[PDB]
Order: C-alpha cells, then structure tokens, then sequence
C-alpha cells in the first residue's frame, strides 16, 4: 500500500470537493480541504472510477491544434475537434479523411497506416486540400482506431525547416558534451548546470528541478529566472499538489506542454455509436483540469512545460520533474521537445551514477568508524565510547545522542535531561520490553506522555539495547529545523508551504534503512563485547 | 528490436489500481521502402 | 592536392571573400555544369536561398553548429547535404547528394533522426547498470539492426594500447572474430589521434579509384585535408581490407573521461560489397554513441569501487588470521595470500621455510630467485615484473611457460611474499606474408611470448599495504 496507493482516494475526494464548490458558486477552499480530507478511511469504488474517467476521458483538447479520430480499415472518420474546420480551411462522421489532404499527402498517410510495430513516417508533414495549409500529424492507436493529432508549422521554406531542426539537436549535443566534463560527486552542481541549460534550450522565464521524497512531497532543488521575479528556491509542499494520476501519466508522455490556461477548452464530438468517450492519454492537445489551471492562475504563470526525470530502480522510477514557467502564452515546435527528451534521458543517466556512487561512500564511512569505535572500546572503559572524538554521534545522522550505563548517563548534542529520560526509559520498559530496539519518527504519534515537555528539541527517537538496563539513543528535533524558503485559502505556493509545515509540525526526518542497519550492526558487536566483558 | 510506444490506462477492478493496454526486416529496408519516390512522378 | 573518395564531392573557398580555391576533379560533373574555375564565386553555383544559408554558417563562431545545411543546386536544381569546416586557408566545403528529394520526406526524415536515437538509448537506460559485457553486446545489436550492416564489432584498446574484439554480430554464414588479439600497430597514433576530434569514419568502397583535388597555385603549401570526410583511405588500409574481404567499412569512437578524455575503443562495421547509408541513419547512431560512453563510464567507476571494498575485506580477513595464528597460518586457510590479487600462484618463505600454493617454483628455484635478488635487489622493499627475462634473472629465467611474471614483497631480511602469473597466450582463445587478421593474430604472439599480464597500480597498493601491516606485526614479534 504505502502512500502511492493510499493516495488515491484523497485526490478522488479532493478532486469531488473542488467540483462541488465549483458547481455550488463558490470559492475553493484549500487548507481546510486538506486538514478534513486524511490519508486512510475509504471511499466507494464509483467515485475512484469517476475520478479516473475524468481524468483520462475528459472530452476536451487545448485550442492550438485539431485532432481527428478514423477507422483503421476504412478510413471514415469517427470523431473530431470542433475547432478542425476553422484550421483546415473547410467533415462528418462518415467522411473518408484522405479527402482532406493533397494526393501525395494522402499516399504518405496511407503508408503510416499500413505500418507494423513501427513506422519511419511518424509525424508526418503535410498539407491541407482547400488551402495548402503545412502540418505536422502525430498518430498513435486507441482502443478503437486511430487518433491523428494535427499541429500547425510555420509557412516557409523547407530549408529552414531542416535548418530549424538541426540547430535544436546540436545545441542538445553541446549540453550533453557540457554535462560530461563536470567532475563527479556532486549532484548539487549537477542539477545547477542542467537548470541553465535548459533554460538556453527552451526560453522560458522560469526553470525549476523538482525532487520527490520517500514520503512523496515535493522539493525545489535549483532554479533559474528572470531577474524581476521571486524564487521558489527551497520550498516543500505537500504530496497532494500533484496527483498520483498525473505522476503515471508523466511514466508514457515523457514532455507536457500547456500554451495558455485561460484559454477556452474545444469539445470533441464522437460518433454517436461508441460506447464510451474518447480516450486522449496519449494525446498532447489533452486538456488540463480546473484545479491545475486556476492554481496556474493564481500563481501567474500562463505557459507550461514539463519533462520527466527517470532512473532505473529492469523497472523506472520518478525521480523528480523539470518545471518551466512563463509570465505569457508560449508554444514550442516538435523537434525542440524531441531535443529536451534527449537531454532529459541524458541527465537521467548522470543522476543514476551519482546516486550509486554516494551509496558506496556512505557505506565505506560507516565501516570505518565503526572499526575506530570497536577498537577505542577494547581498549578503554564502556564509556570510551563517547568521550572520544570519534563517538555514536558519527555513526548516523542526527541531533544528539546518549549512552545509560549501570545507571550512569553520558549525553552529547542536543539530549533529554537524567530526569526526562528515567521517564523514557520506564514508558519503554513498560510498552515496549519484548524487543532490541526501536525507531520512531515521533515521540508525540508514538504515545509517550512527556512528548510535549520535550518540545521540538527532541521529536525522533532511535534505541538500541544492549542489555536489560543499558541501552543507546539517537535524538532528532522537528523538521522545521532544516527548511528554509525565504517567502491560506487560496491556491498558491506559500498557501502550499504553510499547508506543508502542518504535517511535519511535531516530527523529524525519517530513519532510513541503512542507518537503522549500521546501528543494529554496531548493536550486535557491543552486545557481544559486553556479554564476554 | 525498437519499436512503437504503446499506452495504457488505468483502471480499478477488485479494489485494486491496475494497467491496461490497448517485423523480420531491419530500419534500413523500412526506410527504402517507405520512402520510396515513385509516386511523385505520375 | 590530396584525393577523396568518389561518392561525393569538396570545395575549398576562402572566408573573406567567397572565391574559390580549390575543388576536386568530379565537382564540375556533379553539380551539372559538364562555370566553376579560379576566383570563381561560390554562392553563384547555388541558388539565392543556398547563398543565404551559406553566408549565415560562413558568419557564425562555432560552425559546427549548423552542419548539415540543405542547399540545391543552380543548373539541374537537386538537392545537396553540405558539412563546412574551418582550415588555415578558408572553409572546406563537403557536397553530398541527397537520395530524397521531395522537401516533406525530407523535413520527415530529418525528425526521425531525433525518433529513433531516442528510441534507441531507451533501450540502455533499461539496463540493470552492473554489466559491461551485457551494456557492449545491446548497443552491437542495436547498430546492427540500425545500419544493417555484415558485421558489427566492439573493440576495446588496453593499456599496451593493442586492441581486443569484445562483441560481436555477423551473418550466420561468415566466420566469427571474438576473441582476437591484434597488436598495438595496427591502428596508427594519427587514426587514433583523429578518433577525437572527428568521431566518425566512412568508407564506401575500397577499390574505388581516388579523385585528384586541385588547389591554387599560390599556396604556400598543401591543403590540410585532414579533417575532411570524403578523404581517401591509405594504401596500407585499402590493401587489408581487400585481403580481409570488406569493401565498406563505418567506425565509431568511444570517449570517456580520462585525466582531457580517453579512447576507450572504437565500434567497427564491415559489409561484403559497397554500401553508402542516408544521413538520417548516420546521425541516429552518432547520437546513440554519445550514451553509450556515458554508461560505459559509470560502470567503470562502480566497478571500481566495489574492487576496493573487495580488497579490503580480504585484508582484513587475513589481519584476524594472522592475529589468530603464527604467520604461517596465512598460507593455510581457505583465504590466503593469493585471494589478495588476481595470480596463478603464490609463495610464502618464512625463516627458511617454503609455503607454495598454486603454480610456483621449486625450492632449490626459489633459493635460486632469493640469491639474485639479494645480488640485485638487496636495497629496496620489494619490486614486480612482467617477465623474468626482461629483468635479467640469469639463473634459467626459463622456469617455463608457467611462471613468467613475478610480484616480491619483503618481510624482515629472509621472509619473503611472492605472486607468480604464467605467460599471456594462456589465456587468450581464438578459432582461427599477407595482411590478414590471422597474420595480426600471430605477430601479436611474437610480443608477448613469455610474458605476463602487467602488474596494476591498485594490486602494487594492496600489496603494499599488506606488507605494511605484516612489518609492524614482525616488529612487534
Ligand atoms: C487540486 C485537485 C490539487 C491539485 C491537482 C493537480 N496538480 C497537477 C499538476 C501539477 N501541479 C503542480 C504543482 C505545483 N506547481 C508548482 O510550481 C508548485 C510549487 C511551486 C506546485 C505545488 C505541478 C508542477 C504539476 C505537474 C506539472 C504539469 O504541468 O502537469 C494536476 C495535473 C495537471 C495536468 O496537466 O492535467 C492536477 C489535477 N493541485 C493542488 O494544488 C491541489 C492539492
Ligand atoms: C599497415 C600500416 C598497418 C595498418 C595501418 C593502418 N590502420 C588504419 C586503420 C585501422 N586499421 C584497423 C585494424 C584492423 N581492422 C580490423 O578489423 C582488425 C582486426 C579484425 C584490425 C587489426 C582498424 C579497425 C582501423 C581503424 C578504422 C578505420 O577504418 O580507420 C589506418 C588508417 C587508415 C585510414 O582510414 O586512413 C592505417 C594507416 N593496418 C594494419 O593492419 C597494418 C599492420
């Protein structure tokens, strides 16, 4: 289950909450939407379908190109934009499209069609019958046919079309060639060079890496933007912001544009015959929903694009997003979005090495302070342990720490007094004496009564045992700590930045796998060491 | 074998969150087939 | 006055003032005039558009940057693809004719160049990101269903600097070539040198006649026609790939960072008769390499790591035993002194006693090897070398094809640590006078006849660090 799954039920109710406001008159309310709406409960099967349908059948197209929808066999149309007479210069269900288009148009449409598994006219250039109009035809398969999605070019010579293409690719390549001379083991500067480059690429007024977390909200790791703007550099929000839906989409479509949100969406009609409404995943004139585009609104940015960041994790994960903004309508030609997929799938693979290659460090910096630790212990006293320079303070990320010793206390950093952790140690002896340790990210959620007294210095725990009255801990305090953005029920980023620091308010920083091993490691051998004494 | 991108969609059934879904010559000889010029001469 | 092959055709114009100064023999006949001569200006060979275009690459700082340019010709009206580059003269103008010429296939095209390297390199980023071998065979069968090529090959270059097939695929019908061993003279330092700057080479037929190219007698010297991609092949070249039985030939750089980047290999393709691919093609592939070396990279680094931490282990393993046991108990134990480097034996003497394990000589041989390493080697801590013979061991160096190589470490004055390696043949298998790969394979093994492979910089430091550790314990003792 975890979060992934969890949260598809609090975006179906969400999404329902935004249309009932939407459909009563009045305004959305976000904070209070999201302190009712909670991670668990339950909800009906119907509304998830709902949910889901709309989301992927919505019937509507962004009004910057046509979109039409034929019978693979006969070649009538089954269905079509109603903006698609305007732009070609004039259908009917019935009609058969290679009427159109020119002959040799037509023929070229013929080939992409009787292709198998792949095919080398795809998108296709081509010109409109009546007008002599250029198009690019982008096609994919439905359940039911073939949907063509048709794109206006730019009326000019061919050359320059060539040309136009060429010099996209190349100034692609030249990033990459830039990404490969960084000297490794940084992933900070890695993320600040790609940030710029992009921006070179694209033009966008603003450019933003967004990361995701083990707990699925959001970060704002690099940016770069117009002077006379404010950053969002260092900014968290909740997982909310962008549905769980959107996420798996953005697994098949690896580039989203939106060219204006106050435009007026253009409705699809479909024969009368089919069962459901189209389906328009894989299109990309789809439409977004209310909620993104007034939060699109609110903020002030009226264009929109957005790639991928995937890492192998046999299977792909989602690392993270590339978020450009512009303060006005903005659309960009095929071949520059083909160059941004190349350098996405670049900077997906840099990612991947950096991120094994500080995997592979940290486990040799655990190793080797805790050889110098068993070693001053064999050497000294019990207590050698943490009055050293090397101490438990090293061996994982954290606050303070603290060793019981046949009732003496030895604390570092930032610890509970002799007092308050008598109190600590009788709650666990009392609830939790059946085990060798624990972890909680919470005091407060765990259910010890002197949470509140300890306040925020000390929210995360960590306890090893290493006999029936000496034990080890690791302290953090609350999350709060660490963030910083330099910057409640309208839809914007600081409503988003408040709602965030109302989950995390009495919590730390989540105790990872490998630091929970490197202690139970060191348990193990001081266990021993101790027994033999 | 490189081939077309094919999309699915999601679904619920049985209170789970499920996926559906919807050559023997190389690219060289697609690619002189397809793009083939005879045609444009008639 | 170099030659190019005859498949296309070149132009050399000056910068400044966009007079002609020198052409190969074949331009007049491909752009349709049989004016072009002397002091001719170019852009009047091409139509307004053309000229436009050429002026706008011919302005620009990095002209790399808008190659190819599409231009069409004045008199017959078809199509060229033109790639420019700079020289100390002028600008060197490559003219090739295009096979489509119907503008929508071409702009059609032109976009699948970007489709199918896309498609491509999804391909690589599936893979789990452990594996070389695994990483080199995926991106041989992706070209070779790419380009469609007879044979498509992976060669990896070694610190000799003599070559290696890793990966290979072919017809059903030819005979392999995995496995071969070639020496390090084969491939020139100046291909190699090329390699770098422009990354790929192109061969359409090797008994082609060269076409002669003309320059104004006013230079001072020749043109620099080195960077040009209709070059013609060199006579030493031309010859084994006629032996060898290729006529086409296509070659790939593979770049990593280096210390600057470095050559690792080079990725060959052969067809049994002429064949000349489209440009859409071409480019499809030259991006797919760009990943390629960035994987190759990685994988590079982790497997790096993880050798360390290997040797680590194994150090520390033999640290307990030793404090466990007296120092022979190194040598008797399932871990032991030849698990520390990659050896076919070892050896340990300790006050006059001998421990072999593995292939290593005989007592009166080692006492023998001690004696003259006493006479010469008194003053140092320890040494290694690929070949007793190179070093000079007179007492019969020839100890036979089993031991060749030999690594010593010294303990006190009389103990003494040893790592034995037999001759390189051993581990080299392949199937399988005129230039010919089984003549390469043969004059590789006239270099390498009694010696081993050499002796790397982080098995010198483990061993080091082991003989460390081993002279503080003796001190102790
Ligand atoms: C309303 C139902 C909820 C919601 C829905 C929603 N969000 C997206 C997509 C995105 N929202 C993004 C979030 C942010 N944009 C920012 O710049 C910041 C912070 C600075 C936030 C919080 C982003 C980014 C995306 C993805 C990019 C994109 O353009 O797609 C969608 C889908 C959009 C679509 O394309 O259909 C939906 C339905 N957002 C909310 O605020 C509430 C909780
Ligand atoms: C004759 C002087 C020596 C020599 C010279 C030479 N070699 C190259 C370039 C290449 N030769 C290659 C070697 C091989 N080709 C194979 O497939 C195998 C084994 C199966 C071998 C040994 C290869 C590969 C290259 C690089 C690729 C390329 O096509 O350039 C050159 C440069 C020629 C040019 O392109 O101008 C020269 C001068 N080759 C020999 O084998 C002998 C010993």
């Amino acid at each position: 289950m975890s979060k992934a799954i969890q949260q598809y039920t609090v975006d179906a109710r969400l999404h329902a909450v935004f249309e009932q406001s939407g459909e009563s008159g009045k305004s959305f309310d976000y904070s209070q939407s999201l302190k009712t709406t909670t991670y668990g409960s339950s909800v009906p099967e119907q509304q998830i379908t709902a949910y889901l349908s709309r989301i992927q059948r919505g019937g509507y197209i962004q009004p910057f190109g046509c979109m039409i929808a034929v019978d693979e066999s006969s070649f009538r149309i089954i269905g079509y934009s109603e903006n698609a007479r305007e732009m070609l210069g004039i259908l009917a269900m019935g009609t058969d499209v290679r009427s159109l288009f020119t002959s040799s148009s037509s023929i070229l449409l013929e080939r992409a069609f009787v292709a198998r598994e792949i095919t080398l006219l795809n998108p296709v250039w081509i010109h409109s019958k009546n007008t002599g109009k250029p198009f690019y035809a982008i096609l994919h398969r439905i359940d039911v046919g073939v949907v063509i999605d048709l794109e206006p070019a730019r009326t000019e010579d061919p050359a320059l079309s060539i040309a136009g293409a060429v010099q996209s690719q190349k100034l692609a390549v030249r990033a990459i060639s830039q990404l490969q001379a960084l000297p490794g083991g940084d992933i900070k500067l890695l993320c600040d060079t790609v940030v710029e480059s992009v921006r070179d690429l694209t033009g966008y007024d603003r450019v933003m890496v967004h990361k995701f977390h083990e707990d699925e909200h959001g970060e704002v790791v690099a940016e770069s933007k117009r002077d006379d703007l404010e950053p969002y550099i260092g900014l968290h929000y909740p997982a909310t912001d962008i549905p769980q839906a959107s996420r798996f989409l953005f697994k098949q479509n690896r580039v989203r544009m939106i060219v204006d949100c106050n435009a007026t969406p253009v409705l699809v009609v479909q024969d009368d015959r089919l069962t459901q409404s189209m389906c328009l995943v894989g299109s990309t004139l789809r439409a977004p929903h209310g909620c993104h585009s007034q939060y699109m609104a609110n903020m002030g940015s009226i264009a929109s694009l957005a790639m991928a960041v995937i890492i192998n994790g046999s299977s792909m994960r989602l690392w993270g997003l590339v978020v450009c903004h512009h303060t006005s309508s903005r659309c960009i030609p095929f071949p520059l979005r083909y160059a941004c997929e190349f350098l996405m799938q670049a900077f997906g693979l840099q990612l991947n090495m950096e991120l094994q290659l500080a995997l592979q460090m940290s486990e040799k910096r655990v190793l080797r302070t805790q050889t110098l630790l068993c070693d001053m212990l064999l050497r000294d006293s019990p207590a050698g342990i943490v009055t050293q320079s090397p101490s438990i303070m090293d061996l994982v990320k954290c606050d303070g720490a603290a060793f019981l010793y046949h009732g003496k206390y030895y604390p570092l950093g930032v610890a509970p007094s002799e007092v308050q952790i008598k109190d600590v140690v009788e709650w666990l002896l009392a609830n939790h004496a059946d085990s060798t340790g624990l972890s909680t990210d919470s005091l407060g959620d765990a259910g010890y009564p002197g949470a509140a007294a300890l306040g925020d210095a000390v929210c995360g725990m960590a306890v090893a045992y290493i006999t029936k009255r000496d034990f080890l801990f690791w302290f953090r305090s609350h999350t709060a700590k660490e963030i910083k953005w330099g910057g409640g029920q309208r839809m914007h980023p600081r409503s988003s930045f408040q709602a965030f620091l109302e989950v995390v308010k009495s919590r730390s920083q989540p105790w990872e796998t490998a630091e929970m091993d490197a202690i139970h490691s060191l348990q193990l051998i001081l266990r021993d060491s101790f027994k033999e004494s | 074998r490189l081939s077309d991108q094919e999309y699915m969609e999601l679904v619920f059934e049985n209170g789970q969150i499920l996926a559906k879904g919807q050559r023997t010559k190389s690219i060289m000889d697609l690619y002189e087939a397809e793009y083939n010029e005879d045609f444009m001469k008639s």
